[PDB]
């Protein structure tokens, strides 16, 4: 397919891979009883490998030669053959929350910064105030572009301190 | 440092006929410390021992020496 | 008379000095003929932890 | 007021003596005297090491460097509240007087002295050092 | 002149109040914070107590609450370790086969796959396998349930609230006078008698009732179970007098000076117990006895409030000669009113103690199956080792600190601290000219070795078929040693420990202790040592000797004993402040002891550590210390590059955690270089650019990002790089004797 | 030896001067300030170079400058 | 109550308070939903 | 000239060794590459270099280099 990769449902080395990780896992059950706590930790961890190897097959990755998945960051390929959920939808959703922290801590300093000690504020965190903006920075995309557009995002040239030249 | 140690290890996979060795141990560094620069230094540091020497003695001396060099800087 | 008035804020336009393009509050100015008779105190500190410092008449802007 | 003249038979103060003390630049180049006035006999440091026990009245001490001289001399004035005054002895017997220059301490203004190596400027206007290149030798923007 | 409890009553009320205001225990920190520096300095003076008053009661009484905290701390963690054993441990399986059953006490959560850690530890078990050697400890004192340790750790937890409320209690409501803590013969006089004495002679008591007759019983075959309880054997006589006879006379032989009635369990037998491995209880019962009493007479030599007894001070006045001068005077004085003075003394006598004590374990194991665990052997010697050269290196440094605040010259006017002053420059140039002789003599031998290897030269080498440097004067006294139970040691039965010389002794197949043999390779090993313990000296020595003045700065002690420079001039003078020799002794440490761990790495596992087959003992790297040791690349091959293999293969195994570390630790080590290599111009240059991308879209905070300072860039540097270096060596070892132990 | 240069910024607040560990700097007469005094360097063959002056100097920028020179024995601080 | 309020305000204890929350849910979400690579 | 015939199983050779220190293993340790001494083996790619542009006898190479070295002159 992409890149002369295979599916990993249909690809050799990914079950050889699984019988691996799940021969070693019997081996090491083999020494152990049948109601003991070492052996339903070890039957518990193969029924987590075998959900996680059905799981990844099932979401259609593609994987190498080596048994391995491998991601598809280009969002044409991706957004083409199915591969979205790897390298796209996780973007946007640590640029959401990227820009939600920022967006939360840029509120406070500006609200802080007018009062008498800003200091303080800083040292002592104002929990009624951080937890209001935590709250309502659901909405900064909106906000973000809402300031960017009547031009309050940034400060002037005049208002900065620069170096002597 | 690290330009050289990738082609080092590309082209002594290449050359050793394995590239999936590469490929499979590049992307952990742990891959990278024990398959590249522990595995390749076995001959290295054996060119003088207490059973004799041979002519990559002078290597293992020139490791020592680039080592002595960089601990006194 | 001359110069800023006491408690205004200014903006420093010396520009070797560690608060250029920066808002200080006026203190006093010097009614002699010194180089540098206003007085701006400024709320950060500098490198040195000096938070007052003396400028020259044409070296403040009103803002 | 009048220049100090140096007495070489002046008491010193009771110290048995250090490996901190001189050296053969003290009979080649140069070395430091340091002479104060001393109101009673009291235990003070020595600025190369160990306690000495300061005498009443006239006390000489010989140095290597200006440097402690001066540090003796802080010392004096800050803890026992005293007047010391040093002096540069070459090899030749040639002693000169150096602090306080004319007798008053540096500190406070004094009528008489001349302001040397001031720039009536400020840091910001000085010249760029393309217009100090190819001088004599190297020059700094600041020396002019 | 009357020793009594001097106290105040309620001189600082119990109050949230100052918990709200940081930085309050400093006058420039109590304005509060306008930069990120003050952050820093928050916690560089928060236990600085002689900085925040000159008052000495003050910081005596916060020198003591201090003390109970930490010593709550300590419970806490004795606490843990005791209900780990009790809950999360396999002690109880491991009793009934500690040669087979490796030590766990901690379990791991099945999260993100780090079930793999929880290793099949045996016994019915999973976990993580333990080097701490709590289990050989229990065994010892005779714990056989879980039971015991949960309530053990019940007892911890409320030890440490006691402790936590003794220092609220001092601090706030009864906190003693400066007078009480100036009583430095009564305080001796009890530490002497009551803490040591009375303490060795509480654990005789415990030994001699329960370790002696449980453990008699786990050494003679019979079930854990089966064992009588403590209790039982602490209430009737008859299961004592059946273990031992001498319990059938009770007390009566002790009080009528026939104390040879009790030679059953109050002998010298010597050497090491067949079965276990370890050193005889009984032996360790009358060491104590001994022990206790020594110390409970030491305990009264110091006069209190009666007419018998010494006074220090007239001690120290008496000792005069003609080559010192005065002497002592004055030394009371200084040891009776300086904090750090007293705190440098303790450091170094513990830690040099810190380390015998490594060295008496590993050559006497007294804990039951001790020896043949030879993770627990290694890791322990490594702790105690590092412990007591960090705590000799902190010596030093409050040394120094006593020499630039707490000295007064007033008082020290032909003393003999005065007259080392005084001679200090031939003092530092001797001990220079030691340092560089040692190295000549010390490396230079390693070097020689493997240019004459490398040269195809080996009869010009310096080992056993070459020319052989033998350490005649150590295996003289091994030979005293072995030789001594027979005319010196008429009563004792073997050697005080098998290193010396005689037969080895093994237990489970693993020899527990070998004689040990020095060749060349000891010698120069032990030359390269000796030189780096030199060189450690030299530069906490010349830290504390000039760190009031120098021929470079005669005021340095205007300066404080902590400060990054005196500026560019003189040439340059960075690093001219007591602090930094410290900063400096640290690395120094850190490779000196670094290569005595590795020494006794190799030494063990090469020649005294490994398997008993037919007819022959196997050791664990086939004995090459003796022929591989005298050349650097011996050492980085055989031993370093041979050795890691088990830390680098360790993915996918119980272990594998301990390779990640290994590959952590190399990155904290580097990124010490960050710190170390650079000065914090840069740094804020290029924090002022990140501030003006701040200050572009208004999210430039209020409190001013400084760089760190000079000093701090120094300290950061170098606990970074003992963290990386001891770390890595930690994960090093823990893989490699687990793995092949 | 080193240049020591006083600008007119210098307020005459005597603390360069006091922070001189060889006797360097000196105050003399001046009309530009209103201590009417100013720093002086007439003696900067004994200079070492320590900047303990500029790290005593309150005036932003600085008002006393030190430019490390040619070195000699008494610039180096040396007492052999 | 309100020293006690305002020393629990302060930044490492904020920060240890926040930090053991975000770590919880995340410990949380990976023992729910064990193994997620993708989406 | 003995490189050109076999450029694939013959090593090429930079320089002889003279050296005082070295005994008799280290002597028959570096003497390979079908030499009559100790030499160093040449890892510089010169060989392959002028035995592209055209060099095929030593006397080429002599030639060249008195060439290049009157030239510095
Ligand atoms: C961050 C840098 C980056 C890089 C290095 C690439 C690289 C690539 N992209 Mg791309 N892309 C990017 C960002 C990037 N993209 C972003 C931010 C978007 C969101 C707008 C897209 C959306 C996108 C689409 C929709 C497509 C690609 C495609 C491609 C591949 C070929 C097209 C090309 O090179 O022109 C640069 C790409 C663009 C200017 C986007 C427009 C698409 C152009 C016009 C190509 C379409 C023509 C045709 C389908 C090409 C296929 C020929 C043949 C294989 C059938 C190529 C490997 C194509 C592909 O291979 O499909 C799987 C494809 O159709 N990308
Ligand atoms: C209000 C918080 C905040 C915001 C909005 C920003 C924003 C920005 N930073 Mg910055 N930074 C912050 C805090 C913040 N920073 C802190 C606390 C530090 C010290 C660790 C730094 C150190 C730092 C460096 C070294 C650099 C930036 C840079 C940048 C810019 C590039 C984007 C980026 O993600 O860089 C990376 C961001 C970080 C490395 C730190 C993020 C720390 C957290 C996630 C921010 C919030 C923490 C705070 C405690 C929460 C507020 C609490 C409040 C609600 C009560 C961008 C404008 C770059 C630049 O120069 O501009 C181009 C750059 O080089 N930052
Ligand atoms: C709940 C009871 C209580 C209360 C309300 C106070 C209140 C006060 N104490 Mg006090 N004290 C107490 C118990 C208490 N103390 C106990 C139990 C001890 C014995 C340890 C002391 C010993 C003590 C001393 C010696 C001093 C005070 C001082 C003070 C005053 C200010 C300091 C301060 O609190 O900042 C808050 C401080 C902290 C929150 C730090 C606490 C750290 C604890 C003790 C150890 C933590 C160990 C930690 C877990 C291990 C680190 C590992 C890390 C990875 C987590 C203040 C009014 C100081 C003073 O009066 O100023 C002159 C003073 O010097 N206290
Ligand atoms: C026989 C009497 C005795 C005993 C047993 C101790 C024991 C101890 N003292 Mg102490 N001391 C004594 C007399 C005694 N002292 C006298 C007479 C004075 C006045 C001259 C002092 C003045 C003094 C100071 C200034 C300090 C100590 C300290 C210590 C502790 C050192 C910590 C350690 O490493 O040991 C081992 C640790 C343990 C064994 C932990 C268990 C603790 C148990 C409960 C023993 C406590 C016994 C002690 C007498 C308290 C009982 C009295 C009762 C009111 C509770 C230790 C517990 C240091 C400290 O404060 O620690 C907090 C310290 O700084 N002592
Ligand atoms: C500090 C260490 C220590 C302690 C605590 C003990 C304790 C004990 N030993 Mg022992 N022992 C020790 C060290 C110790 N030993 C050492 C070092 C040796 C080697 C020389 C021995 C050798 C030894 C032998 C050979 C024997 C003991 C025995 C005993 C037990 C009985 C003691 C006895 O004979 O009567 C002594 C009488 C007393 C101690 C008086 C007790 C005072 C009580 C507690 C007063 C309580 C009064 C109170 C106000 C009551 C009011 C309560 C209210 C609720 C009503 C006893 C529990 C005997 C034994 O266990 O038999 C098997 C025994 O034969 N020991
Ligand atoms: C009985 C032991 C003891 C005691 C009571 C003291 C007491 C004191 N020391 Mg000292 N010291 C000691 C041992 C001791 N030291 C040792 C063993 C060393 C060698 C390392 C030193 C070296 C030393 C220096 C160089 C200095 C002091 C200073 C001080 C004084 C200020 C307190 C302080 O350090 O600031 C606050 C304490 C801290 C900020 C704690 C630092 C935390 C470290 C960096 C973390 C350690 C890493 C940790 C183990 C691993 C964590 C892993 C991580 C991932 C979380 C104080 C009186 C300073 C001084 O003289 O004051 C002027 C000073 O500069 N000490
Ligand atoms: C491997 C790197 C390295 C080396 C070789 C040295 C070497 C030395 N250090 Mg040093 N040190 C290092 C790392 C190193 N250090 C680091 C990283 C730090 C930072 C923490 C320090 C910090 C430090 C301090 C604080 C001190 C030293 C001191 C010394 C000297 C001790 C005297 C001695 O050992 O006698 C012999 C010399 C050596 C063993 C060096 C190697 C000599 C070789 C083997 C001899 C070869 C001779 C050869 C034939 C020459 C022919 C040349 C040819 C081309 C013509 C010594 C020269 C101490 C000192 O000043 O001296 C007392 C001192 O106090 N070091
Ligand atoms: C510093 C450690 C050290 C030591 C102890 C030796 C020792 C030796 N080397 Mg060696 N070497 C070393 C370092 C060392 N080397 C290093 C680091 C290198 C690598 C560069 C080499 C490279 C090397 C080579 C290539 C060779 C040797 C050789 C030798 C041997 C003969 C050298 C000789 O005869 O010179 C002569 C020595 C002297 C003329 C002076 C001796 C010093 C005297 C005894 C000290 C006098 C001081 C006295 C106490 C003052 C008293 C005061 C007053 C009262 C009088 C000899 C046993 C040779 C060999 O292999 O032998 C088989 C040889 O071929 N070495
Ligand atoms: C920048 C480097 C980086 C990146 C991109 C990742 C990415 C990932 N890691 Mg990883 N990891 C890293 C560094 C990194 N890690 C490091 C340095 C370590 C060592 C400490 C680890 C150790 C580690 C472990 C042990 C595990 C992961 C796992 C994962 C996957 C979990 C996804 C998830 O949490 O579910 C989804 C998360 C959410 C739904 C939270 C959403 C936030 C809010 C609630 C919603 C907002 C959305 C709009 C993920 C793809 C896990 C895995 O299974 O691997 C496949 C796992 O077991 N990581
Ligand atoms: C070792 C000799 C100890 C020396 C010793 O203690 O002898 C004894 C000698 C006599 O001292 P006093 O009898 O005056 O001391 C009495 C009072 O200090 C209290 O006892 O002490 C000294 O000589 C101090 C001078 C240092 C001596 C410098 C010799 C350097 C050799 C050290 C090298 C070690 C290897």
């Amino acid at each position: 397919d992409i890149a002369g990769l295979t599916p990993c449902s249909e690809s050799k080395a990914y079950a050889k891979l699984e019988k691996k990780e799940l021969k070693t896992l019997e081996k090491r059950l083999k020494q152990y009883e049948a109601d003991s706590a070492p052996a339903v930790a070890l039957k518990a961890t193969m029924e987590r490998t075998k959900a996680r190897f059905a799981n990844y097959a099932k979401a259609g990755l593609l994987c190498g030669n080596d048994g391995l998945p491998h991601l598809i960051a280009d969002p044409g390929l991706a957004l083409k053959y199915g591969h979205a959920g790897e390298v796209f939808i996780p973007t946007f959703g640590f640029l959401y929350v990227a820009g939600y922290i920022g967006y939360v801590g840029r509120q406070y300093l500006i609200a802080v910064k007018g009062e008498a000690k800003p200091t303080d504020k800083e040292i002592i965190i104002d929990v009624p105030l951080a937890t209001k903006l935590a709250w309502q920075g659901a909405g900064w995309p909106l906000a973000a572009v809402q300031e960017l557009q009547r031009g309050t995002l940034l400060e002037k040239e005049e208002n900065i301190t620069v170096s002597p030249r | 440092g690290w330009v050289t140690f990738y082609w080092h290890w590309k082209h002594l996979t290449l050359w050793q006929g394995n590239v999936a060795q590469f490929d499979e141990s590049s992307t952990y560094l742990m891959g990278w410390l024990r398959d590249y620069l522990w595995l390749n230094s076995s001959q290295l540091i054996n060119g003088y021992n207490p059973f004799g020497m041979n002519s990559l003695s002078v290597w293992a001396w020139t490791f020592l020496f680039g080592h002595l060099i960089y601990a006194t800087g | 008379e001359v110069g800023p008035k006491r408690g205004s804020l200014v903006k420093i336009l010396r520009p070797e000095s560690y608060w250029f393009n920066q808002v200080g509050k006026v203190v006093s100015v010097d009614q002699s003929g010194v180089r540098y008779p206003v007085v701006v105190r400024f709320e950060n500190q500098n490198y040195a932890g000096v938070t007052t410092n003396n400028y020259a008449l044409d070296e403040v802007v009103a803002a | 007021w009048t220049v100090p003249t140096l007495n070489p038979d002046t008491p010193s103060p009771i110290f048995g003596g250090s490996t901190g003390g001189l050296l053969r630049k003290a009979q080649t180049e140069e070395f430091y005297v340091i002479t104060w006035e001393a109101k009673k006999e009291q235990i003070f440091e020595m600025p190369t090491g160990g306690a000495a026990i300061m005498r009443q009245g006239p006390n000489l001490l010989k140095f290597g460097k200006k440097e402690q001289c001066l540090a003796l001399t802080t010392q004096l004035r800050n803890k026992f509240k005293l007047t010391p005054c040093f002096y540069r002895v070459f090899p030749d017997g040639k002693v000169q007087y150096l602090h306080p220059a004319d007798g008053v301490y540096p500190e406070k203004v004094n009528a008489g002295r001349v302001g040397a190596n001031q720039n009536m400027r400020r840091i910001g206007q000085n010249v760029n050092p393309i217009k100090v290149k190819f001088s004599g030798r190297m020059m700094s923007p600041a020396e002019i | 002149k009357k020793v009594k409890i001097a106290v105040d009553r309620n001189p600082v009320e119990t109050s949230f109040e100052k918990w709200a205001k940081p930085g309050h225990f400093s006058r420039t920190l109590s304005k509060g914070p306008n930069t990120t520096t003050w952050i820093w300095n928050l916690h560089a003076d928060a236990h600085d107590f002689d900085s925040h008053t000159s008052d000495l009661e003050e910081i005596s009484r916060k020198v003591f609450s201090a003390h109970f905290g930490q010593l709550g701390i300590i419970f806490i963690w004795l606490s843990g370790m005791y209900f780990h054993g009790a809950r999360f441990s396999n002690y109880e399986a491991w009793l009934s086969d500690p040669t087979h059953i490796k030590p766990s006490a901690q379990v791991v959560w099945p999260i993100v796959g780090q079930e793999i850690l929880n290793g099949d530890v045996g016994g019915g078990f999973q976990g993580i396998q333990i080097t701490s050697g709590f289990f050989q400890l229990w065994r010892a004192s005779g714990i056989t349930s879980e039971l015991q340790l949960y309530t053990t750790a019940i007892g911890g937890l409320v030890m440490a609230a006691a402790m936590f409320f003794a220092g609220w209690f001092h601090y706030h409501k009864a906190a003693p006078k400066l007078e009480w803590f100036q009583n430095v013969e009564s305080m001796l006089n009890h530490h002497l008698g009551g803490l040591l004495g009375l303490g060795s002679l509480a654990w005789a008591g415990h030994q001699i009732h329960v370790s002696l007759p449980v453990n008699k019983l786990l050494d003679a075959g019979v079930d854990p179970k089966e064992i009588p309880l403590p209790h039982d054997l602490l209430l009737n006589r008859a299961i004592m007098a059946d273990l031992y006879p001498s319990f059938a006379k009770g007390i009566a032989p002790f009080f009528t000076l026939n104390w040879s009635e009790y030679s059953d369990f109050l002998t010298f037998k010597g050497g090491l117990n067949p079965v276990t491995g370890g050193l005889w209880l009984s032996d360790t019962a009358h060491h104590h006895v001994a022990i206790a009493v020594l110390f409970l007479v030491a305990g009264h030599m110091y006069r209190t409030n009666w007419g018998i007894g010494h006074s220090m001070k007239e001690i120290l006045e008496a000792h005069r000669g003609p080559f010192t001068g005065e002497g002592h005077v004055g030394l009371y004085e200084i040891l009776t009113t300086s904090w750090h003075a007293q705190l440098a003394i303790n450091l170094a006598l513990f830690g040099s103690l810190s380390i015998i004590v490594a060295h008496h374990m590993y050559a006497m194991p007294p804990y039951p199956y001790l020896a043949t665990d030879y993770g627990t052997q290694l890791s322990l010697f490594t702790h105690h080792t590092w412990i007591g050269g960090f705590c000799i290196v902190g010596a030093g440094a409050h040394a120094a600190i006593f020499m630039v605040r707490d000295y007064d010259p007033t008082n020290n006017y032909n003393n003999l601290l005065d007259r080392v002053i005084r001679h200090r420059d031939a003092i530092i140039s001797h001990l220079n000219w030691v340092c560089i002789f040692l190295g000549f003599h010390s490396f230079g031998l390693y070097i020689h070795n493997d240019t004459m290897s490398a040269l195809g030269r080996p009869q010009d080498m310096f080992s056993d078929t070459a020319i052989q440097l033998q350490p005649v004067f150590a295996q003289w006294i091994q030979n005293t040693h072995f030789l001594a139970p027979q005319l010196t040691a008429p009563n004792a039965l073997a050697a005080t420990s098998l290193t010396w010389g005689g037969d080895l002794v093994a237990v489970g197949g693993k020899v527990a202790m070998m004689p040990i043999s020095l060749g060349t390779s000891d010698f120069m090993v032990h030359h390269i040592h000796a030189f780096t313990i030199h060189v450690t000296v030299l530069i906490l020595l010349k830290g504390v000797l000039f760190a009031r003045s120098s021929r470079l700065i005669p005021d340095k002690a205007n300066l404080g004993f902590r400060f990054p420079c005196d500026g560019p001039g003189r040439g340059g003078t960075c690093q001219v402040s007591a602090w930094d020799h410290v900063f400096l002794g640290l690395f120094w440490m850190y490779n000196s002891l670094s290569i005595v761990i590795f020494h006794f790495s190799w030494k063990m596992q090469s020649d005294v550590w490994g398997t008993v087959t037919a007819s022959g003992v196997s050791h664990i790297t086939g004995g090459n210390f003796a022929q591989s040791a005298n050349t650097i690349n011996g050492w980085l091959r055989d031993f370093l590059w041979a050795q890691s293999s088990q830390v680098i293969q360790s993915y996918g195994s119980a272990l594998s955690a301990y390779g990640l570390i290994f590959l952590g630790a190399h990155f904290v080590w580097a990124f010490s270089l960050m710190f170390l290599f650079s000065g914090r111009g840069y740094w804020q240059e290029l924090i002022e650019s990140i501030v003006w991308a701040h200050n572009k879209l208004k999210v430039a905070p209020a409190i001013q990002p400084r760089a760190l300072s000079i000093t701090q860039g120094r300290a950061v540097g170098v606990a970074h790089y003992l963290l990386g270096g001891i770390a890595t060596t930690w994960s090093f070892f823990l893989a490699r004797i687990i793995s092949v132990g | 030896a080193h240049i020591v240069k006083i600008y007119d910024t210098c307020i005459g607040c005597t603390q360069c001067v006091r922070a001189c560990p060889l006797d360097v700097l000196e105050m003399v007469p001046w009309d530009g300030c209103k201590a009417s005094q100013m720093a002086s360097a007439p003696r900067t063959e004994d200079c070492v170079g320590c900047k303990r002056c500029e790290t005593a100097c309150p005036t932003d920028f600085l008002s006393v400058r030190v430019y490390l020179g040619s070195e000699s024995t008494r610039s180096m601080g040396l007492s052999y | 109550m309100k020293d006690f309020t305002t020393y629990l305000s302060t930044a490492p204890v904020i920060a240890t308070i926040w930090f053991t929350f975000t770590a919880g849910l995340l410990i949380e979400i990976n023992r729910y939903f064990p193994d997620p690579l993708v989406f | 000239e003995q490189w050109v015939t076999d450029p694939v199983h013959i090593r090429p050779i930079a320089h002889a060794i003279w050296d005082p220190h070295f005994g008799q293993p280290a002597v028959e340790a570096f003497t390979r590459g079908g030499a009559s001494g100790p030499v160093n083996i040449s890892t510089s790619g010169v060989y392959q270099w002028w035995y592209t542009i055209g060099m095929r006898t030593n006397q080429d190479l002599y030639v060249g280099s008195v060439f290049l070295a009157l030239v510095s002159a």
